[PDB]
């Protein structure tokens, strides 16, 4: 029988949902069907993610599979908390511990305090996103408070295309007056493709600058432009395409059709479409688990209703999503209590003229290794 | 036009005053004699929400919506304020409110609150603070910490920023200070809600670091609810902010019938400090009276009984009056108990004056307005 779950994706999300189409076709089995109800929506709009939430909830959903951004986190926590509806997502981790969300995400926090500490930087420009939200910032800043670094922090969010290109030439126009060469980039890929372009126009990819990419996909961006101006590059990677799960995917992923597989057909998956591939893994395997150990499931009616009527079989749910342990694309998968990655590895990359190289890597258990 | 106007009430955890000055707010405007100025009944109905998080104030704003409004007066919090602006955006009804005013540029959000950074950056400026320690909490947003970071960028700052909203030990509090002591610091900006503001000079004046040598900048237009007395006596500098002068006719008006009020029917007026967040509440209400004076004034459509049917409604057609409710809302210019109320096309004031204040009593010691900047007086 089915089983019948939420999938909330962001319009124009294409090779995420390639890799949960793919994902279902793996990961399927002979205990029960999972069976998606798909809505695509814009993200960033609370109230079109809460109609999507409160008409998923109606047809009765055991879960729900999806993104929110820094706007309808909030909308998505306090639905899900209410209602005993469990979220799994490849977003951003939320702030604290709210219950039912599984965060397929791993922290980048400590790897990256831990890389600014690996290359004995106390004097950085910071680049953050403010579309994108502020923890990272955040954390850092108290770091550089603690430890004594002084940090040029600058928002490259809130950029009308208008004048991205000019904006950015003046950015680091102003930098080279403060004589500074050590910048973090806390972006995603398209930004971050963005502000390279304009480091390479004004000739700043060249030797004596230093770029760390704070996000978890170093070669989801195109690192060929910046490989040989001279400059020192480095990155986070949660995807190893040594790893012989990884690579016996991409034989797969790399000869899919592109017409029927949007962003398919290619030799590296976003380490969001990775996620959402293992998210289908983490999510058939807790409802593997809740068959093993005998509890039933079966039985949602108004969004709205007062008093709020959550469902008992909620938090079993719950409890087997966040017990599960396995193996992905994005290495070992473990929850703890509040649904966060535990366990956890981020290798550690720097650009070279033959290609990215992994020098090392983070872990979660204890901090940076050297291999 | 109708005979009567309803709007919708959302209030939330620590608004107790807020809510007896919107119900004398509403019966000053309803006990007018001149039917120029009363020509509609104002009625309300209220939300207490036990909190503030989105479900509760989704099932509010729904049942608000389906009983009937022309528009709502209310509270958000970081957590909530997301969800409000994207219903009210989505179904073209006004939110107006004291709250923090909002990052970003939305519609059909009329914020009473002025913002603050502008001042913030005009005293760093006169003060020519250049090596500072920032303490910080985002319950009031983000802007004051971007604005402050990109100040630094542009003016070469030294800002030792600590962000210090998750702190329940007061052990934590110590800790930073004596730190930042050892590091020589004497400038603070502290960019936190009141009750912390209090707790952080209690450490302050427990570890005598509000001795002369040493300036406090508070960052919140609540000044005259922080608790001073034990700052001032050791003689460090201290600045604040304020938007209430309680010599404007609108102020000594209002607070000569406060007083007078029995705390039975309205809780916490009477002998109780009078919050500038109640001052913009009875503001709020000077607003939506005039706009729709104004409707009526102009013959325009507002609906007979306001709002209608199901916020989650698929395809969500938002009515036609909401476009004009919110126009009459945003061309409003009146004097209120916080001076000149004007908005941009966003909902934000615009033409306010910030008052300043220093520590000796509390001095005023100068003005600031987004044309002139920071003003000083004579001293
Ligand atoms: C580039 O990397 C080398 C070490 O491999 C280091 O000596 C140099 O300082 C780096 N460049 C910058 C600008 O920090
Ligand atoms: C952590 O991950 C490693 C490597 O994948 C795994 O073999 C090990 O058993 C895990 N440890 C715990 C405590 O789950
Ligand atoms: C109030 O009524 C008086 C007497 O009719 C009138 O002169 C006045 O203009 C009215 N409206 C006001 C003051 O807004
Ligand atoms: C205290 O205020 C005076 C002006 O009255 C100013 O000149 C002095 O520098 C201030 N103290 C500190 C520590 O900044
Ligand atoms: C600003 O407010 C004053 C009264 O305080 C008003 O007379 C003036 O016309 C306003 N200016 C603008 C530019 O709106």
């Amino acid at each position: 029988n089915s089983i019948q779950i939420g999938g909330l994706f962001p319009r124009g999300a294409d090779q995420e949902y390639s890799a949960f189409r793919v994902g279902m076709v793996q990961f399927s089995t002979s205990e029960f069907r999972l069976t998606p109800h798909i809505d695509n929506l814009e993200v960033a709009n609370s109230f079109a993610v809460t109609n999507a939430f409160c008409s998923q909830f109606s047809r009765g959903v055991y879960a729900i599979f999806g993104f929110y951004d820094k706007k309808s986190v909030n909308t998505i926590t306090s639905f899900c908390g209410t209602l005993h509806v469990s979220f799994i997502t490849p977003s951003f981790p939320t702030d604290g511990t709210h219950p039912f969300v599984i965060q397929m995400r791993p922290d980048l926090k400590g790897a990256l305090l831990s890389l600014i500490e690996y290359y004995q930087w106390d004097k950085f420009a910071y680049l953050y996103d403010s579309d994108r939200g502020l923890s990272t910032l955040q954390a850092v800043l108290d770091s550089a408070a603690e430890k004594k670094w002084q940090v040029t922090a600058i928002n490259v969010g809130n950029i009308n295309n208008d004048k991205k290109d000019e904006t950015y030439r003046s950015l680091f126009q102003d930098l080279e007056l403060k004589k500074e060469r050590r910048v973090i980039l806390d972006c995603e890929r398209d930004k971050v493709n963005d502000i390279v372009d304009q480091v390479i126009t004004i000739g700043k990819h060249v030797k004596g600058y230093h770029y760390i990419i704070a996000n978890l996909g170093f070669t989801d961006g195109d690192l060929l432009k910046i490989q040989f101006g001279g400059a020192n590059v480095s990155g986070f990677q949660i995807v190893d395409y040594d790893d012989s799960l990884v690579s016996k995917f991409i034989e797969r992923w790399s000869t899919l059709e592109e017409k029927e597989y949007p962003g398919a057909h290619t030799a590296t998956i976003k380490y969001t479409s990775a996620l959402t591939y293992d998210a289908v893994q983490v999510m058939t395997e807790a409802f593997r688990n809740l068959r093993k150990q005998r509890i039933e499931i079966s039985r949602a009616g108004d969004c709205l209703a007062n008093p709020a009527v959550p469902w008992g079989q909620g938090v079993e749910i719950e409890r087997a999503l966040k017990q599960v342990q396995v193996e992905g694309l994005s290495g070992n998968i473990k929850f703890d209590q509040n649904g966060k990655r535990i366990n956890y590895t981020i290798n550690i990359m720097e650009l070279k003229t033959n290609g990215p190289r992994k020098i090392g890597y983070w872990s979660e258990v204890d901090k940076m290794v050297v291999t | 036009f109708p005979n009567t106007i309803s709007i919708g009430g959302l209030f939330m955890r620590n608004t107790v005053q807020e809510h007896s000055a919107f119900r004398f707010a509403v019966q000053l405007y309803n006990t007018n004699q001149n039917t120029t100025e009363k020509p509609f009944h104002l009625n309300y109905h209220v939300d207490h929400l036990d909190s503030s998080n989105s479900f509760s104030v989704t099932n509010a704003f729904c049942s608000q919506f389906s009983r009937g409004v022309y528009a709502i007066f209310g509270f958000y919090d970081q957590m909530s304020m997301n969800t409000l602006t994207s219903f009210c955006g989505a179904l073209h009804t006004s939110f107006v409110t004291p709250s923090f005013p909002t990052d970003a540029d939305v519609q059909f959000v009329i914020q009473m609150r002025p913002a603050l950074k502008g001042a913030i950056l005009s005293l760093l400026s006169y003060y020519k603070w250049e090596k500072f320690v920032y303490l910080y909490d985002t319950e009031r947003g983000f802007s004051v910490l971007q604005a402050i970071m990109e100040a630094a960028v542009q003016n070469n700052w030294q800002v030792t920023a600590r962000s210090v909203g998750n702190i329940k030990d007061v052990q934590e509090f110590r800790r930073i200070i004596e730190e930042m002591d050892r590091r020589q610091e004497k400038r603070y900006l502290i960019d936190c809600e009141v009750e912390r503001i209090n707790t952080i000079l209690e450490q302050v004046v427990i570890l005598g670091k509000h001795s002369r040598g040493y300036h406090y900048m508070l960052a919140n237009l609540g000044f005259t609810d922080i608790l001073l007395e034990r700052v001032m006596h050791g003689g460090a500098n201290i600045t604040g902010f304020q938007i209430v002068n309680n010599e404007n006719p609108m102020v000594q008006q209002f607070i000569q019938r406060w007083v007078r009020l029995d705390e039975r029917e309205f809780p916490e007026a009477k002998n109780a400090p009078l919050k500038y967040t109640s001052a913009l509440t009875h503001d709020a209400i000077l607003v939506i009276a005039e706009a729709f004076r104004y409707l009526r004034r102009q013959r325009v459509d507002v609906s007979r009984r306001g709002s209608a049917g199901d916020c989650l409604a698929n395809p969500a057609v938002p009515w036609s009056q909401g476009i004009d409710i919110e126009r009459a809302l945003k061309m409003v210019q009146v004097q209120g108990m916080t001076g000149n109320i004007q908005f941009d096309t966003y909902g934000r004031r615009t033409n306010y004056t910030i008052d300043v204040y220093e520590m000796k009593g509390s001095r005023k010691a100068g003005y600031w307005n987004e044309y002139e900047r920071f003003v000083p007086f004579s001293g």
